[PDB]
């Protein structure tokens, strides 16, 4: 699924 | 077995096998010349000078370099990826062409060498295209030794730090831990390349994008000038100076319609090439422009001293090109050299403000040769050149006297980066608080005095060597004392 | 027991002095994953490997005596009877045909494969066939199930009447709104949605209701299932007078457990064989193959609404996938949503997928041995694998963009050929000295491309070739890559042994390669070792001591895993007009680009007691690293940004040990245990131009003097009493004192390492009349992971449409002035209460088997024995995590795809 990347993630 | 693979997909650096690879790398070297030598480069040895004062609406961004910071300009600049500008970026840009122009004249030097080109065509080029390179790498080396380096009248230095200039790299090595050289081996250095590019040179110009020998005359006049010796800048600058016409216009809008085009401009002896998708750049630091829907809009952060306008005549066309009176809807006297070009533009209607990049002018030339023939003895080429440059711009010289001159020089290079080193050469001090802004425009200057006095012999007129280099190499001597 | 470490023959195993680890063929056979290694955690002492995925087509990583760069890899070395490997290609061959797994780790054991064993070497040997009057044919088959590890934070969401509630009284809905007047119809407004479709204009209301508010609904159910497994083999085992066979064929098929797809399936042969032909020949070739067709989850970790493990803790519980039926729908609501949000089989439907791998191996060897001592071997191979991908996106669906539909097709190849050209001799000077000495040469080839080829613009399903897409706007470049490399080297080594109880080996080799850079392209690596029997010169019995060994050694190796062209400086396109190409330099290379050697101590003994009843055996060892690679900053003269060069040192000391043991009660029953365990310390002696700390940009972490890879974070020091903010630590100012503004300066070193220290593992099984059980426990403890998920579960301000945590009812507010958590109107930040204990212990597999007993198949003469087994994979996890899976990441745990547990039931019958 997709729709919106809803992201304020840190760097792997 | 060998057992070496090449990168399928991109060259890498090595002696070329072909002459299109020379072709290629040469344009590649002009293009980094075209971003290397902007008049964004520029700015900051303008700004420095005794002819501009901060407005209001500045963010303390000109301000280090007007009101002589210097707790600032020790390490001022930035040369990330994100963008490069300062002190540092100048000192990156320059190095960065000086690498690239080594690595391209060593790798045509071993192709020449290795008879890898197949006709006589192809060798007579290729000598040439060296010819070219290494005007680049003079012109690279004398920039650095012009900002980077101490004058023959400065009184308190760093104890060592005298003698001593630019970093002197002869080949392609970025990993390079290396000590200064003196400056007689630098200049010597310029000098040389200049004398072997020289002789080989065809006489006449195939083209105003690529360099010529006429440029190279005149590169060798503006570095015989800042050293001091004058009867070899006349020797080099008289071979020049008559090859390309002056401007003809009889009033200021034909003058403003032809000097702001640079296809029709008859006096540029050597400018990039510029189109309106590539090779083009908005250098609205000093005039602040913007576009407004199908007009320009002015909000500048420095704008000139009262003697800067006092200098003009009226009557003048360099009173509507030059400078303009159109600050605060036409209350004020702003730097709008390098507004823009009309070709350059994707919309007739609208403007985006985009201006070509000039390295060289027949004014330079003529100011090198007035000032030459003034300082030898020569009388009458001297006053039959400046009242020549003098009537080509509608405002006729009354009487050379030696100011006169300095008067022309600083009207005609205004805005180029040439008021602080000639500031050097006449030993003129700074007196920023002895000006008084503009009669017409108060409040939106600032009368804020220096932070830091500088009288004549003073060290900060010539920079410091970035704060990144000189901490991981320990063999490097800083210039100032503080 | 006999190993083949590196080239030549085989020495012994209580000869070698160089601290290899056998494994045998019963811990990698009958195992229910595709990855050979993950069947590995907790058997090899000093040797970590973790799956960072539960994706059939996911590979371990494995780091033999800690992480030895910072820079470069730190996977192993995987050679397969001869030529080298890579872990994609071990998971395309079938590991009931590997009869061993030696893993090589310390230096005289690794140091012949210098510049590429510098993080040690896993060496797959293959099974060979017995020699006997007639064959054997073995037939295996399984079956089993796949589901989720853990349910566990479902336990803290909320509910829908929950959310509701919280949500207008945070104010994210109105300013003076309330429930029965949000819940009645500004958000049941989803038939302003659901009728602009055709396809469910009159099913709204009638067979499918999107929001639903008088229950929940199971969002695990929408977003994982149960998934199978199966897998069979027939293989033939033979021999006579001198030629000896083994061939071999299977089939395993593996589906995730998620609903979007990923499934790996194979059917893969086999065929060793071995002949000599006269006197002074022996010829021999390993031949395999496979086809195996692969697709992997690609949408985990990153976030997107609604798919993952972060669509199940996140998606709110008042929305509803399903129909009335209790199967999955086509698609679901979200509030505010353009179009309706398709489910996950329907976007497996509309996005179809199709790898197919078609990969050949051929090895062949030839030995003469002219005199009593000598052998010349000479072996040739190559290794081939041609892949081929088709990626489609449907014409016409309702719920898209736009009807159109693309396509996109890609081929691979990899070719790869490895020549190995030894002559050892072997020979007694007196009789109590023994020598050998073998020298050699060696050739690594490999060259690999990628074409691909895209095309859109389709109104039709079945006129979807690539030459019928819309032309003019509508296409675009092909995609093409090509990478290639090669080594050359020259090999030797020489072992001189006393009559029992001394052994000396000294080896070196010469590396040259395509990678090292133009001024220094020949390596030289060495090692030197010794074993010392003690038990049989000095102590030449007792009572309760059986075996003592002791053995040191001393080598240096190096690792390059360097990239294929990074000593070289690159030109690339700078235009100055319009007609002509312009070229300038673009990243400066260096000529000088070393290997990064590094060089390992060792001293261990490993004794024997009670008659080979108990075994220990101890090992202190200590890995200088040097000369690493980093992309460093330059200084300005050199005109670009980074020179990519060899700077640094690293060490990591360390201890392991292990201890095998056997227990009885009677002549039938039998007891045994084993138990290992590593501590691995490491630190970082120096760096770039006389720093002493250096942080690498956004990634989190600081590589300090003096101390191992930490993280670089803010501290955090709770909520005040008072106002109810977040109050970080400030480093430094000790009175501690906290500031409630977070700025960029609050940040600083944590105490905490990177790579986890402790790593072990210890089984323990018994066995009565044929029928046995064994379990094996892996654990890591001291390993830190940031939880990324608990960055949106519980923030108290921004991305409030998603479902919160329990802990947020009970928030900071006037009335509630005795909590833990903030006000909220805040932001967290990625600071210390993200970092959670990732340490765990795992059961890895229990396996309960029965072989039928031998008078049972009496007069039949063709069968000749049975096996029945169950096992269970992934049983129990004790941790302190809160994520759904500990292992399932490292440094930043994103939305992830947890390991699964299993549930196998097989048959074996050798007929």
């Amino acid at each position: 699924g997709t729709g919106g990347s809803t992201g304020t993630t840190s760097a792997g | 077995c060998e057992l070496d693979r090449d990168p399928e997909g991109k060259d890498f650096q090595q002696p070329y096998t072909s002459f299109v690879q020379t072709k290629q790398n040469r344009d590649g070297l002009y293009a980094l010349l075209r971003n290397t030598e902007n008049p964004r480069m520029h700015f900051y040895q303008e700004l420095q000078s005794d002819m501009y004062c901060t407005t209001i609406t500045d963010g303390n961004s000109l301000a280090p370099f007007v009101n002589w910071d210097l707790g600032i300009l020790n390490d001022h600049g930035r040369a990330d990826e994100d963008e490069v500008s300062g002190i540092a970026g100048y000192y990156f840009v320059y190095n960065r062409l000086n690498q690239q122009a080594n690595a391209f004249v060593n790798n045509t030097e071993a192709a020449l060498q290795n008879q890898v080109y197949k006709n006589s065509t192809e060798i007579a080029n290729a000598k040439s295209f060296l010819a070219e390179g290494k005007v680049l790498q003079a012109l690279a080396i004398w920039r650095l030794m012009d900002r980077f380096s101490f004058h023959e009248s400065v009184t308190e230095v760093n104890s060592g730090a005298k003698d001593l200039g630019v970093i002197l790299l002869k080949e392609y090595n970025p990993g390079y831990i290396g000590p200064r050289a003196t400056k007689a081996q630098c200049y010597d250095y310029i000098l040389s390349r200049l004398s072997e590019a020289i002789e080989v040179l065809p006489e006449n110009r195939e083209s105003v994008l690529y360099v010529s020998r006429d440029y190279a005359y005149a590169l060798r006049a503006r570095i015989y000038l800042a050293l001091g010796e004058y009867g070899k800048a006349a020797a080099d600058a008289k071979m020049v100076v008559d090859k390309y016409p002056l401007i003809g216009a009889a009033d200021a809008s034909e003058f403003e319609n032809i000097y702001r085009s640079d296809a029709n401009n008859p006096e540029i002896i050597f400018r990039g090439f510029a189109s309106a998708t590539l090779g083009s750049f908005t250098a609205t630091t000093l005039n602040g422009a913007a576009p407004a829907g199908k007009d320009i809009k002015y909000n500048p952060s420095a704008v000139p001293f009262q003697w800067v306008v006092d200098l003009y005549e009226n009557e003048d066309f360099r009173k509507s090109v030059y400078i303009a009176k159109v600050v605060k809807k036409d209350k004020g006297y702003l730097v709008n050299k390098f507004l823009e070009d009309k070709a350059y533009r994707d919309v007739q209607d609208k403007p985006n403000l985009k201006v070509g990049a000039r390295y060289f002018s027949v004014a330079e030339v003529y100011l090198i040769l007035v000032e030459s023939a003034l300082q030898t003895g020569d009388t009458p080429t001297a006053e039959k050149y400046l009242k020549a440059l003098s009537k080509a711009r509608g405002a006729e010289v009354s009487v050379v006297n030696m100011e006169a001159l300095q008067a022309e020089r600083t009207r005609e290079l205004i805005g180029e980066g040439s008021r602080l080193r000639d500031m050097v050469r006449w030993s003129i001090p700074n007196n920023h608080d002895a000006f008084e802004t503009q009669p017409g425009l108060e409040g939106f200057a600032n009368t804020t005095p220096l932070k830091a006095q500088a009288p004549v012999g003073f060290y900060a007129y010539t920079w410091e060597f970035p704060q990144r280099d000189r901490q991981t190499n320990p063999q490097l001597i800083k210039n100032w004392p503080i | 027991q006999v190993v083949v470490l590196g080239y030549g023959t085989g020495q012994k195993l209580s000869t070698v002095s160089g601290s290899v680890a056998k494994v045998s063929s019963e811990k990698l056979a009958e195992k229910p994953v595709a990855n050979i290694m993950d069947a590995l955690q907790g058997q090899v002492a000093g040797m970590q490997v973790m799956t960072t995925s539960g994706d059939p087509t996911a590979v371990a990583s494995v780091e033999i005596h800690g992480t030895g760069s910072l820079g470069a890899s730190s996977a192993p070395l995987y050679i397969v009877d001869g030529m080298q490997t890579s872990l994609d290609v071990v998971a395309t061959m079938n590991p009931n045909d590997f009869e061993s797994m030696s893993v090589l780790k310390d230096a005289s054991a690794t140091s012949i494969y210098g510049a590429r064993a510098a993080n040690g070497v896993v060496f797959i040997q293959t099974k060979k066939g017995k020699m006997s009057e007639r064959g054997r044919i073995t037939f295996n088959a399984s079956y089993g199930i796949s589901q989720i590890l853990n349910t566990k934070p479902l336990d803290n969401m909320m509910t829908g009447d929950e959310l509701l509630d919280f949500q207008v009284k945070a104010g994210f809905w109105g300013n003076n709104q309330t429930v029965q007047k949000v819940k009645d119809m500004i958000l049941a407004g989803a038939e302003d949605l659901y009728g602009n479709y055709d396809s469910l204009k009159d099913e709204y209301g009638k067979t499918l209701f999107p929001v639903d508010f008088n229950h929940d609904a199971d969002w695990l159910k929408a977003l994982f299932k149960t998934a199978p497994t199966s897998q069979g083999d027939i293989s033939f085992s033979g021999g006579s007078q001198g030629t000896s066979y083994y061939a071999s064929i299977g089939y395993f098929d593996q589906e995730g457990m998620a609903r979007e797809p990923a499934n790996f399936k194979r059917y893969s042969g086999r065929l060793n064989f071995e002949s000599r032909i006269n006197e002074w020949l022996k010829v021999g070739a390993n031949l395999s193959g496979a086809i195996a067709n692969r697709r992997s989850a690609d949408y985990f970790g990153k976030y997107y609404m609604g798919s993952g493990t972060f669509g199940v803790l996140t998606m709110p519980r008042y929305y509803n996938p399903f129909d009335v039926n209790g199967d999955l729908a086509d698609v679901y609501y979200m509030y505010g949503a353009t179009r309706p949000s398709m489910t996950e089989p329907y976007f497996a439907k509309m996005r179809p997928f199709s790898s197919e791998s078609h990969q050949a191996n051929v090895n062949g060897f030839a030995q003469i041995t002219p005199i009593k001592g000598l052998t010349l071997k000479a072996q040739a191979g190559v290794d081939i694998t041609n892949t081929r991908t088709s990626s489609k996106r449907m014409p016409n669906n309702p719920y898209d963009s736009t009807p159109l539909g693309e396509r996109r097709e890609r081929a691979y190849r990899d070719v790869s050929k490895s020549f190995t050209n030894t002559a050892e001799y072997k020979f007694s000077i007196d009789e109590k000295h023994d020598l050998t000495a073998l020298m050699g040469h060696e050739y690594i080839e490999y060259e690999g491309d990628v074409i691909g080829a895209s095309s859109k613009g389709f109104e039709s399903d079945k006129l979807m070739l690539l030459s019928q897409g819309k032309t003019g706007n509508s296409l675009s470049l092909p995609e093409h890559r090509v990478a290639e490399y090669a080594y050359l080297s020259f090999f030797s080594r020489f072992n001189y042994g006393f009559d029992k109880w001394m052994y000396i080996d000294f080896s070196v080799r010469n590396d040259q390669s395509s990678r090292f850079g133009s001024n220094n392209r020949s390596a030289w690596f060495y090692s030197v070792g010794g074993m010392f029997d003690i038990y049989n010169k000095f102590i030449q019995e007792s009572n309760w001591l059986s075996d003592l060994r002791l053995k040191m050694s001393y080598g240096t190796t190096g690792n390059s895993e360097i990239g294929n062209y990074n000593h070289q400086a690159l030109v690339t396109v700078n235009n100055y007009t319009e007609d002509a190409m312009g070229l300038s330099i673009s990243t400066a290379g260096n000529p000088d680009l070393s290997w990064e050697k590094q060089s390992q101590f060792n001293f261990g003994l490993a004794a024997g007691a009670f008659n080979n009843r108990l075994s220990a055996e101890v090992d202190f060892y200590v890995r200088t690293t040097n000369d690493m690679l980093i992309d460093v900053p330059m200084p300005y003269i050199s005109g670009f940004f980074s020179q990519y060069q060899n700077v640094g040192s690293m060490k990591n000391t360390g201890v392991d040990l292990s201890l095998k043991g056997t227990i009885y009660q009677n002549k039938d029953w039998n007891v045994y245990a084993s138990a290992n365990f590593n501590y691995n310390r490491q630190e970082i002696t120096k760096l770039f131009f006389g720093l002493n700390k250096y942080m690498l940009p956004n990634t989190g972490t600081i590589w300090e003097i003096g101390y191992p890879n930490s993280f670089y974070m803010a501290e955090y020091a709770g909520i005040d009493k008072k106002t109810g903010k977040q109050l970080w630590y400030v480093p430094g100012q000790v009175d501690k004192v906290t500031t409630s503004q977070y700025s960029a300066d609050l940040e600083t070193r944590i105490d905490k390492s990177v790579t986890p220290p402790i790593t072990g593992g210890f089984s323990l099984g018994a066995s009565w009349k044929g029928l046995s059980l064994d379990a094996d426990f892996a654990y890591i403890v001291g390993k830190w992971m940031i939880n990324n998920d608990r960055y949106f579960t519980e923030n108290g301000g921004g991305l409030m449409q998603l479902n919160k945590d329990k802990m947020l009812l009970n928030a900071w507010t006037e009335d509630n002035k005795e909590t833990d958590v903030p006000k909220l109107g805040q932001s967290p930040q990625f600071d210390t209460h993200l970092l959670e204990n990732a340490s765990f212990l795992r059961l890895k597999n229990l396996k309960l088997t029965y072989v039928l007993p031998n008078s049972l198949f009496a007069g039949q003469n063709v069968i000749g024995g049975a096996r029945v087994y169950l096992m269970a994979r992934n049983l129990l996890t004790v941790t302190k995590y809160k994520g759904f899976d500990p292992e399932a990441g490292g440094n930043v745990g994103k939305n992830q795809y947890p390991n699964s547990k299993q549930y196998v039931a097989g048959i074996q019958l050798s007929f």
